[PDB]
């Protein structure tokens, strides 16, 4: 296709890499606490943790968008006036 | 004296599987597309 290229790191072998001392956090690190924190709150709850259909996260999305549909309702009835 | 034994054989435990337990190795960390806003404000 287009011959991409992954995500590597070797191993050092070289007094530098031992430096880094900078905590930054990525996507992939937010993403994965994401899923870790709803496959423990799925974990005390549910009580089960194949995480198959999470169904904390369909509550607590249905409350958001009732927050949404309220946002959009004020912002609607602000431009009416 | 002493009393006679007689040799019965032993009871068997329930042996290990002793074999190669293999795991599949973990994914490859895909790269995820920052959403690109404009197909994410629709929904």
């Amino acid at each position: 296709d287009r011959r991409s290229f992954s995500s590597r790191t070797p191993v050092n072998e070289n007094p530098d890499g031992v430096q880094y001392r900078r905590g930054f956090v990525t996507r992939h690190q937010v993403s994965g606490w994401r899923f870790v924190m709803r496959r423990i709150a799925s974990g005390v709850a549910l009580h089960d943790t194949r995480m198959l259909v999470d169904p904390l996260r369909t509550q607590s999305r249905a409350v958001l968008t009732g927050a949404l549909i309220l946002v959009t309702g004020l912002v609607g009835c602000f431009i009416f006036s | 004296s002493r009393l006679i034994f007689e040799h019965q054989r032993r009871l068997t435990p329930p042996t290990t599987r002793k074999g190669t337990i293999t795991i599949e190795p973990p994914p490859q960390l895909p790269r995820v597309v920052p959403p690109s806003l404009l197909r994410r404000v629709l929904p």
